[PDB]
């Protein structure tokens, strides 16, 4: 893995194009996330 | 040291999280390449992780960040998809379950869009899609998301496309 920006703990990647994105998140250490529930599903067919 | 306890679809818990699933799906720029076509899921299960050995190490890490960016950890409930969730949820996050390839680097990667975790179920760009009928956009195939406990602390802010 790559280290964090100098200063940081992580990277926030921030939508400038698409106007409903959400933000997504870069961490690089792998002691930063804990897995706290497992989801099981299926994606639904749109009526 | 994992154990899944299941939660009940009565409990408020349960709830919470198929909401934050449910509510956080949007429209891919791809038309549903890499994740299918939905605009809802089926929540079958949702199971509580618990790894104490696991858990400390998080909380271990969570102080150390907290102290190093005045007593906040920055902490966030983010979506994780993988093919490693398995892997994931016994043996914790590691450098094998980063992205080696993705836009901010080389790390692990977390998506505030459950249906974003959803597009790397099946691997990086959904992969070659379900394991039993080769479908990106499978609804039958059971599929499986992380929703975890992320530290981010000072986080650097990157504007991108
Ligand atoms: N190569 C690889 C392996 C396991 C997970 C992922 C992954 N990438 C993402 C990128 C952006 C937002 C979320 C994710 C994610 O949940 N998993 C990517
Ligand atoms: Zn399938």
């Amino acid at each position: 893995m790559a280290h964090s920006p100098p200063g940081h703990h992580s990277v926030t990647g921030r939508p400038s194009v698409n106007g409903l994105a959400l933000a997504e998140y870069v961490i690089y250490r792998g002691e930063q996330a804990y897995p706290e529930y497992l989801i099981t599903y299926q994606i639904m067919r749109p009526e | 040291g994992t154990i899944l306890i299941d939660l009940s679809p009565d409990d408020k818990e349960f709830q919470s999280v198929e909401e934050e699933m449910q509510s956080t799906v949007r429209e891919h720029r791809d038309g549903g390449h890499a994740g299918g076509i939905f605009n809802r899921y089926n929540i079958l299960k949702i199971q509580k992780v618990c790894n104490k050995k696991l858990w400390e190490r998080y909380t271990h890490r969570r102080k150390e960040v907290s102290e190093e960016n005045h007593n906040h950890a920055n902490e966030r409930m983010l979506f994780h998809g993988s093919p490693f969730v398995n892997a994931i949820i016994h043996k914790g996050f590691d450098e094998r379950h980063a992205y080696i390839g993705g836009m901010f680097g080389a790390g692990i990667y977390f998506a505030e869009n459950s249906s974003k975790s959803n597009q790397y179920v099946y691997g990086i760009g959904g992969g070659t899609g379900c394991p039993v009928h080769k479908d990106r956009s499978c609804y039958i195939c059971h599929r499986q998301l992380l929703f975890c406990r992320v530290t981010l602390g000072k986080s650097f802010l990157q504007f991108s496309a």
